[PDB]
Order: structure tokens, then C-alpha cells, then sequence
């Protein structure tokens, strides 16, 4: 009912066929929950891929802690008591939130999670969730906006322009890392938002990590021998600042 | 050394050279170690010590060795080179590695089996 | 010189004739350029054969160096930190007692800093990282979860095994930490200077009694080939003191 609207919208630019080329995506599209009403997913043709970006909510004291840069502050909000859980596994979430603040301090050391899904499910409400009880207090979970931040932190981390914005990704208690897999130079994985990963496990910090999706398969994404038994290994460095839950 | 380098210092002071009047001969285990070992003494006394090199390939042809050896004088072959393209800042020392064999001459024999007639010739 | 420096440096380790078989490699040392206009040469002890390994280029921080670790927070010394209890009454008193016992190889035994975290482990540590500084030595900060994750999976390799071992002052983070396959990397380190030794340097936040619930099961008698080089090298110790997170 919507992607009909959507694809005679952009008909003009919209290619044809591929239907069974993203057989796999529309597959599992409609084999989910999917639905939704701070923010909404919407599409967005980006040269030969298409997007999914968030616009906030039409319908629109922790927001001076919950500021995130490179997305908006219409889209962070979003409690535990505000819960009416349908789906399974966002139930098995229930000792990952309350005692995942009670010994989250400076320097506490061991495993958080790795959210995943598709596009859009309920994620910016779990990573809403899960840290603000954190923040409600003096701990620690910092949001951040991968596929928007990077954009630029290519050409950017030059003379002190946002040289001085950047080396916070490595220094706060704790510190989250959006939708990767968005685009993507090389160095950013060892340069920019790898280098969240060596500087975090060599102090110890209980850091959040979230993705379109998952770490067991995020092994084997980017060959557009070598990143195989090669790309797994960023997927470990995620491996160890967390511990993996579903998101069916 | 007495004596042209042979290459190392391990290998200068015990040989003393070099010296003009030598026919050497090097034999290793299961292609455990006779190649390099040559293709590593005269190319270093080819682009290190004076020598200019009439090499002559066998088995292993020339257009093929070149891309077993372009990774001596400029840190390459472990990035990796038999799994393809190379990185902007890994285009580097290979323009050293392109200008340490290329202002040089090294005359080699492509033809693998053929007896002493057509090379002495 | 460079060989008399080296000869007593791991004097515990090198045999007179060791010294005379290695001639060439401490007389090619001593040969060339001691200093750099990016490495150093150094002498190392590997086996019976003395090797040459390059490290890195007041004198306080080119002489001191660390291994998978940032550098922001070792800012430590000793004497003037604010002692608090047992927890430091006798800590400033093996590493201050000794800055001219750390013999090249004449038994300088080592000390174990476990315990719990903010405290002590890496600090006292990065406390001599700071004050074994000055004298010109070099002083490596090793950390153990950030080296075996490229050394659980799989550039080169036989490599960082020993200029992690041809170097005079050392100093290991967390033991235990993240028969087995940790095996070419901290397991041989404690069985090798039995017949070298130097001052040796480990430190976690399990103690002796405590190493071992980590290190990782065999269902066996084959383990204990590397434990019985702490319990004669030290003493049980840990660090309960003050928060510096």
C-alpha cells in the first residue's frame, strides 16, 4: 500500500526489473512485522542504491545528556515503560536494560549487544531505550550517526576543523555506532569508526554497537585472497564490547 | 670482499668477492630453496653490485617471476599481490621499486629447455 | 662498548662463549650506527645465539615505549603518589630499592600486580614508565587483550616474539584476560630465562590463586609448565587503594 505509491512516485527514475534481484529484501519485507506510527524510514535514491533516512515525526530532563549529532532531537524518545511488547526476543530484553545500568560505570569492562534487523525495526526506540536509564543518571551510552557522520570525516580531519570533534569517539565512557554498512576510502574502518575498536578494549569500556545487521554474517558483506578470513575480524573487534541478542 | 660483492657481508667476506674465473652451482630440497636464492644474488648484484646480468629463465618464464619479483627493493608481497589491486598509500614504495631495476640492465632468456647451442649463441 | 653494555645486561643469560660465537653479530652492533637520523639496534638473547632486533626510536619518554595501549592515562611515578594504605605501604619499595638491581642477568626478581581495577595492575607500571626513565633504557608497556585478537585469527608474523625479548625493562598488562591455542605468544615467555635472566615483568587482576579460571581448560596434567616461574619470581601480591578512572 505504500510501496506502490512509492514506485509510481519515482517511476521516472526508478529502473525496472531487479524485483528478483531484491527478491531476497521484499522476501523478507513482507515475512516480518515491519510498520510504524521520534523519526520515520523513508526511501531515498542515492546515485545507484537506494537509502532509507529517517525524517522526524510530523506529530512533533535528558536531552541536554541524550544530544546526538547527525541525526535531529525530534527522534530520541523513547522509555520502558512505554512498552507494549508484541514480538518475541524484545521480550528476552528484560535484564539488559535494568541491570545494564546498575554496574555500567567508568571503566566497568564486559559486553553489551548488537541490535540489527532490516530497515527499521524499532531500533531508534531500543537505542533510545536502553541508554537513556544510563544518562537518567551519571553513566554512560552516547548516541552518534554513522552513516551521516562519516560523510565528510573523510574530508574533514584537517586543521582542527573537525579534528576536535573526533577524538571524543574514543574517549567517552561509552559510545554508540548507528547503520554501517551505508556506503563504504578504506581508512574510515581504521582511521575513523575503527578506530572505536582498539582504543575500547585496550582501556576496557562497556560500549553499545548497533548495525542494519549482524555481526555473524557483517563478516562477509563488502567484496563488491583477501576480506573473507579477512572481514570477519572487524565483526570479532565488534565481537568483544558486547554480547549479541535476536531482534526477530 | 677482495673481491666484486656477492651481496651480503655474510657472503662478501667468505666468497672474498666475487672474483672473475667461477662457475658456481646451487641445488636445494623440494622447491625448498634454489630459485630466490639465485634470483636474489645476481639481481642484487644487478641492482646493488656492478654486474650487468644476462639472466636465463627455465621452468618459471620471466613473465611471471616479475610478478614474484618487483617486492625486494621496495617492501612488497604480504598485502597481498596474488589477491589483486593495491591501495592508494600501498602505491608507494613501488614507484622506488619501479626506479631501482627499471634505469638498469638485466637481460634474461625467456626459453625454458633448450640445450647450451642457442644460449651461447 | 656496545657489547660490554649488552654482555652485562643479560650477563644471567649470555655464557663467555656465547659472547665468542655471537663475536660477529655484537662486533657488526657496536659497528654501526648506535642512534638513527627510525629504529635502534639492540642485543637479544635467542637461545644460544646473540641477535641484533631494532626498536623504535629530560630523557623520559623515547626510552620508554607500550604494546597495544594508549598513552593518555600512564602519567605515574613513585614516591610522590599520595599513599593510602597497605595497598601502597609497600609498593614504592620494589621498584624504588631496586633501580640498580634490575641486574642485566643477575637475578633481579620481578614483582605481580593483580587485584582489582582503577587501582593497580598497569599503573605501577606506567608508575616506572615514568621514573626507570631518565638512565636511557627502554621500557615496553605490553597489554594482553589487544594483542591476541590478530593472534587469534590468521602480513607478517614470527616477528613480535622477540624484540619483545632482546630488551632490558619490560612490563605486561592482565594475565588471563580474554593445553589451548594462546600458545606462541605469553606461554613461552615465562618457561625461556630459566637460563638467562634479567628482571621479569607480569600484572593482571588475578592474583596467583586467581590466574586460572580464564586460561582456559584441557580435559589434564599440562599446564603447570609456566606457573612455577611466578611462584620464584615474586611474591602473592595485589592493589586495593584508590580510584584513578
Amino acid at each position: 500500500q505504500d510501496v506502490q505509491a512509492f514506485l509510481k512516485e519515482n517511476e521516472e527514475v526508478i529502473d525496472q526489473k531487479m524485483i528478483e534481484k531484491s527478491l531476497n529484501k521484499l522476501y523478507e519485507y513482507i515475512e516480518q512485522s515491519k510498520n510504524c506510527s521520534g523519526y520515520h524510514p523513508k526511501l531515498v535514491v542515492n546515485g545507484r542504491s537506494i537509502d532509507i533516512e529517517y525524517y522526524e515525526c510530523p506529530v512533533k530532563k535528558q536531552q541536554s545528556l541524550m544530544k546526538s549529532m547527525y541525526i535531529q532531537q525530534d527522534l530520541l524518545g523513547a522509555t520502558f515503560q512505554q512498552v507494549d511488547i508484541s514480538d518475541p526476543s524484545r521480550l528476552a530484553m528484560f535484564q539488559h536494560v535494568t541491570d545494564f545500568l546498575k554496574s555500567y560505570n567508568e571503566t566497568g569492562k564486559g559486553k553489551g549487544l548488537y541490535l540489527y534487523g532490516k530497515f527499521g525495526v524499532g531500533k531508534t526506540f531500543m537505542l533510545a531505550a536502553i541508554a537513556n536509564e544510563l544518562a537518567e543518571k551519571e553513566y554512560s551510552s552516547m548516541i552518534v550517526y554513522v552513516p551521516e557522520f562519516v560523510r565528510e570525516l573523510k574530508n574533514s580531519l584537517q586543521d582542527q576543523t573537525l579534528e576536535e570533534k573526533l577524538n571524543m569517539v574514543k574517549t567517552t565512557p561509552v559510545l554508540m555506532l548507528d547503520d554501517i554498512g551505508a556506503e563504504s576510502t578504506s581508512w574510515v574502518r581504521d582511521e575513523v569508526i575503527g578506530t572505536v575498536l582498539q582504543h575500547r578494549m585496550s582501556q576496557q569500556l562497556p560500549t553499545f554497537f548497533s548495525s542494519n545487521f549482524s555481526p555473524d554474517e557483517l563478516k562477509h558483506h563488502f567484496t563488491y585472497e583477501k576480506e573473507e578470513v579477512k572481514a570477519a575480524r572487524l565483526m570479532e573487534r565488534i565481537l568483544y564490547l558486547a554480547a549479541p541478542i535476536r531482534l526477530d | 670482499i677482495t673481491g666484486i660483492p656477492t651481496g651480503f657481508t655474510e657472503l662478501d667476506r667468505m666468497t672474498s668477492g666475487f672474483q672473475r674465473s667461477d662457475l658456481i652451482i646451487v641445488a636445494a630440497r623440494p622447491s625448498v630453496g634454489k630459485t630466490a636464492f639465485a634470483l636474489n644474488i645476481a639481481q642484487n648484484v644487478a641492482t646493488k653490485t656492478n654486474e650487468n646480468v644476462a639472466i636465463f629463465s627455465l621452468e618459471m618464464s620471466a613473465q611471471q617471476l616479475v610478478m614474484r619479483m618487483l617486492c625486494a627493493e621496495g617492501n612488497i608481497n604480504a598485502q597481498n599481490l596474488r589477491t589483486g589491486k593495491l591501495t592508494p598509500e600501498d602505491w608507494g614504495k613501488l614507484t622506488m621499486a619501479m626506479g631501482s631495476l627499471s634505469n638498469a640492465g638485466i637481460y634474461i632468456d625467456d626459453t625454458p629447455s633448450i640445450r647450451v647451442s642457442d644460449i651461447r649463441a
